[PDB]
């Protein structure tokens, strides 16, 4: 009999037509957007957040923004790639390893930028790094792995121990001595 | 906005070696704007058969916030003129002409681009010597080709190099003449000229209304080489402009003699934040549009044209509706 | 056009936000780093031997248990992959989802920075290392020994004599057992852990939460909606409602960006505590009481956790108490100058099959009469507590 | 103050000495590490007991029994430290 | 009285009669104008 069904805060949910069909009403959603950049090779990649690319286009006629242009994507303009952090634009999958990366996308996800034109920036995935692999003997005899050669290293710690110490006259910054403010 | 083309530089004050963040009327980055061109007139050797125009005069374009020309971007270079493909001639600046006017009206042959009583118009002069604004109500005369006469085509204004343009004097009356006989002018109301001197450099002008009065801004007076617009002239105008119009302008030259004109580029004036960069000298050397991308929005984030490299979280895009539903107790229907 | 008058405000919001984004993966890096050992020895079917630790092995890539931690824990996990597109369907909404409801807010979660295999690889690293870590100080050296052989030391360490170890080799292990068969059946609201993992997923959902419910809350305003007042209000007046709607959710993203930076810092202490309990308890048994486990550690289990890490620790409790008088010292009558000192063990009076005053030395740790000899016993210089013994000197007094 | 037996509480690999320096809001502390290089696989023996006597037994201490094959006779049982690799002759000293 | 002079006024600010020993910011002297000057447009007047 009440046509219009809210939840608990107050939001409609759902709506009862005239047809007399029961209708579910969802919010229309926005796209996600981040943007990937590399300050020495200037290259720009746009990450789609958690789209899987059958929304998104080059020409994004369908969702509107306020900002007035996308990123050119100019040269090989190649085509969305889904990754499991969401469609991204201007990346090439690599099929490449690093043991650490200047800039992460998720999961495990890089983006390396190419060596100055500088090429689209290429997809890349963190490898985990293998630690000395010993085997343990069946019989009583252990295997041990010692080192043959040695290196001094120095760990540069810095431990703040103070604060700035700061005293304000405050009357004089309220009224900049003025005595109508005062 | 790299080389900050057309950036009107803040009239209130200057700023020295810092990079802020401005809200003023900008153009749009990677604007393209109106190119309007002025062409010889159609010539026999020694005189001149009628004017070449475009269909300028006839096209209506809204005043909006204001607009910001591009003046002798191409000179002293090899280019054709517009009346003779085949004839090349080496480009020269030129001078653009406008009517402002608050209300627009039919001709007496029902042709566009008629003004009502309210009307601004600046012209060159002298070969581009002095320019003018007056109100100066115009009246349509009736003549042959003229605009209350029988085949009107269109208003044009126009000068003879040979006689008008000279070294010694330039008549600083061919202009106003020409356009004398196209329109009478009534109930004229300020006149002012404004002395220009000769280059071939690129220069910038831009017009913009506020209630004080209209704004005029010329690159020439302070920036010439930069191309920074500073306002010059103020006009007493206090209604609205609502429209605008490029007036043509036809050069009589010789048939055996002619020079390419410059195109002038027409880029309007919209409400926008610009980060702009202060030179030691305070000049704007360089500028960044927030609006265009998410790039310039990062550097208009932290304020600097440098950005360290990482990922940043920029506007998402928002789902637009396909189409509107209206659902309502039907409102009954008469009964005959 | 009246947010572009505010202008940094919202620029200086995200920019907090990014900042403390980025400290958090600085401080995932750095843990894990510390987490990772030079050497390990790889898992293996049936590794542990005797000793039933087959759920912390990775079933073939994260352990059985921690595998049952995360699906006892009520989390919502946002997609990451075509989440946007689950919640486009999403069908009837089940308790305001956070994930779904984001998308129309704007706030986004970002993916955590090491994949749930990339993390469970780091944990397996570790629990290779442990059995391996080496009795004599090696820090830089791994020997890989059995699980079995590791226990046995760490029991020697805390006071059990190594006969005593050998005898009951088949008991220690099925009570060993039992302790970890307990484990699956362990999480549960009654136990703190559990509860602890359970609320730091509540805290991260309430300020979510608290996002969404201030949209819906109107400041001054018939509506929520901008759009709704632009409607229903003429132009003047609605620049007023519109600032008031505006005022109220800038002060709430201000205050959610103080909270984050509040969770950081804490987030960030807490993880050098994990790093620490790591190296302390995970790495090397611990003497320090109560540092990791109540009672005697002996080895420590380490987990992923969905916030963090989860400790598992191993403990030596002792039962059936029992008195028995015993003696600081023991020297020849004969030559008051020679004297023997147990060590990590006490002195003890054998009553049982023996001739009365006849002494044994006994673990500190378990309570095993043992004859005294020359290995349990250290020569002290004579002091008056010292007993003096006339007749059936142990072997160390025998001049 | 003291080397450190804990490891990564003051820097990473093990510990031998620190150096502290004034910084402008706090203290700067500068630690120096051992950090082992060219590790080798070695087979190695709990303890060592005569034959003729069971009860005779010697454990290494600080290091590890090693087996040498290099200018020895098969079947040697060598002392190396734990720290580096060298063979050294088994004495009293080095066993328990 | 708190204006007669800045241990009085630190007596007002911790509104006791004793205060104990340390060292106190108290109000800044603030630097007396000297002089006036005045540049003006040279005519540019207003037609009445």
């Amino acid at each position: 009999q009440q046509r219009f069904v809210y939840d608990a805060y107050q939001n409609l949910v759902g709506y009862y037509s005239d047809d007399g069909n029961y209708y579910c009403l969802r919010a229309c959603v926005s796209v996600p957007v981040s943007v990937i950049y590399d300050k020495e090779t200037k290259t720009h990649a746009t990450l789609f957040g958690s789209v899987a690319c059958e929304h998104i286009s080059s020409t994004m006629s369908q969702y509107s923004r306020s900002t007035r242009s996308m990123l050119k994507r100019r040269d090989s303009t190649y085509g969305p790639l889904q990754t499991p952090v969401g469609c991204v634009l201007g990346l090439v999958n690599s099929s490449l390893f690093v043991e650490d990366c200047k800039l992460p996308l998720g999961q495990s996800l890089c983006a390396l930028p190419d060596t100055p034109v500088p090429g689209e920036m290429r997809l890349a995935s963190i490898a985990f790094n293998h630690p000395i692999q010993v085997d343990q003997l069946n019989s009583s005899y252990f295997k041990l792995s010692i080192p043959t050669n040695f290196s001094f290293g120095v760990t540069q710690e810095y431990i703040q121990t103070t604060i700035q110490k700061v005293t304000v006259d405050c009357k004089q910054y309220v009224c900049n001595g003025f005595q109508k403010c005062e | 906005v790299s080389k900050a083309d057309g950036i009107i530089y803040p009239q209130g004050r200057t700023y020295s070696n810092i990079t802020i963040t401005y809200q003023g009327l900008f153009p749009y980055q990677g604007d393209h704007g109106d190119m309007y061109v002025y062409s010889a007139g159609h010539a026999t050797g020694t005189t001149p058969q009628k004017l070449f125009v475009a269909n300028y005069s006839q096209d209506v374009k809204q005043f909006a916030n204001g607009f910001v020309v591009r003046i002798g971007a191409a000179a002293n270079s090899t280019g054709t003129v517009i009346i003779s493909p085949s004839t090349s001639a080496t480009i020269r600046k030129i001078y653009p002409a406008f009517m402002l006017g608050s209300s627009v009206g039919n001709f007496s042959d029902g042709k566009m681009g008629r003004f009502f009583n309210h009307t601004l118009v600046l012209l060159p002069d002298g070969c581009g010597t002095l320019l003018r604004a007056f109100y100066c109500i115009l009246e349509p005369r009736s003549g042959n080709h003229c605009p209350a006469g029988n085949s009107y085509t269109s208003f044009a204004t126009y000068h003879t190099p040979a006689t008008d343009c000279s070294d010694g004097n330039y008549n600083r009356n061919a202009s106003l003449n020409s356009f004398k006989e196209y329109f009478n002018l009534r109930n004229c109301t300020f006149m002012y000229t404004y002395n220009i001197t000769e280059d071939e450099i690129l220069e910038w002008f831009g017009i913009t209304q506020t209630a004080q009065g209209v704004h005029l801004f010329s690159s020439r007076y302070v920036d010439l080489y930069g191309g920074n617009m500073f306002q010059f002239a103020t006009l007493p105008v206090y209604d609205t402009i609502k429209y605008y119009s490029i007036i043509p302008h036809s050069i009589r030259s010789i048939q055996s003699d002619r020079k390419a004109w410059a195109a002038f580029y027409v880029y309007k004036l919209q409400p926008l934040t610009f980060l702009l960069d202060f030179s030691v000298d305070g000049y704007i050397r360089r500028a960044i549009d927030c609006g265009f991308n998410d790039l310039s929005q990062l550097h208009c984030s932290y304020e600097s044209f440098d950005v360290e490299s990482g990922v940043y979280s920029v506007s998402s895009f928002e789902a637009k509706p396909s189409g509107s539903v209206v659902e309502q107790a039907e409102g009954v229907e008469c009964d005959f | 056009q009246l947010l572009r008058e505010y202008g940094q405000f919202c620029s200086k919001i995200n920019q907090a936000l990014h900042g403390a984004n980025l400290r958090q993966d600085d401080s995932v890096r750095n843990l894990f780093a510390s987490v990772k050992s030079s050497q390990s020895s790889p898992i293996i079917p049936g590794f542990g031997g005797d000793f039933n630790l087959t759920l912390l092995e990775p079933v073939s890539a994260r352990s059985a248990i921690e595998d049952l931690l995360f699906d006892k824990v009520t989390i919502a996990d946002p997609g990451y992959m075509q989440g946007y597109d689950d919640c486009m369907q999403q069908g009837p909404a089940s308790a305001r989802d956070l994930i779904c409801a984001q998308y129309v807010a704007g706030y986004k979660v970002l993916p955590p920075l090491m994949d749930v295999n990339m993390e469970a690889a780091y944990t397996s690293s570790l629990l290779g290392s442990i059995a391996g870590v080496g009795w004599t100080a090696g820090l830089s050296s791994f020997a890989a020994i059995p699980f079995a052989q590791s226990i046995f030391y760490r029991l020697n360490g805390v006071g059990i004599t190594q006969q005593v170890l050998s005898e009951n080799q088949k008991l220690i292990a099925n009570k060993f057992n039992q302790a970890l068969g307990a484990m699956q059946t362990g999480f549960t609201t009654t136990n703190e852990a559990f509860q602890k993992v359970q609320d730091a997923v509540n805290n991260n959902a309430q300020a979510l939460s608290k996002l969404a419910s201030e949209l819906s809350n109107t400041f001054g305003a018939i509506s929520a909606s901008i759009g709704d007042i632009i409607q229903r209000l003429d132009p003047p007046e609605q620049d007023a409602q519109i600032d008031r709607l505006i005022n109220g959710r800038l002060t709430t993203l201000n205050a959610f960006v103080a909270q984050q930076l509040v969770r950081s810092e804490s987030a960030a202490l807490s993880a050098q505590l994990a790093k620490d309990k790591v190296n302390e308890c995970v790495k090397a048994q611990s003497k320090r009481s109560g540092f990791c486990g109540q009672g005697t550690h002996i080895v420590s289990f380490v987990v992923n956790a969905p916030n963090g890490l989860y400790f598992m620790h191993v403990g030596y409790y002792p039962s059936n108490h029992i008195e028995v008088v015993s003696a600081y010292g023991l020297c020849d009558a004969a030559n008051p100058t020679n004297c023997i000192a147990p060590v990590n063990g006490y002195f003890i009076k054998t009553n049982n099959t023996r001739i009365v005053d006849e002494w044994s030395y006994t673990g500190s740790s378990f309570y095993a009469p043992e004859p005294i000899t020359s290995l349990n016993t250290k020569y002290v210089a004579p002091q008056v507590t010292y007993q003096n013994i006339s007749t059936n000197l142990p072997p160390p007094l025998l001049g």
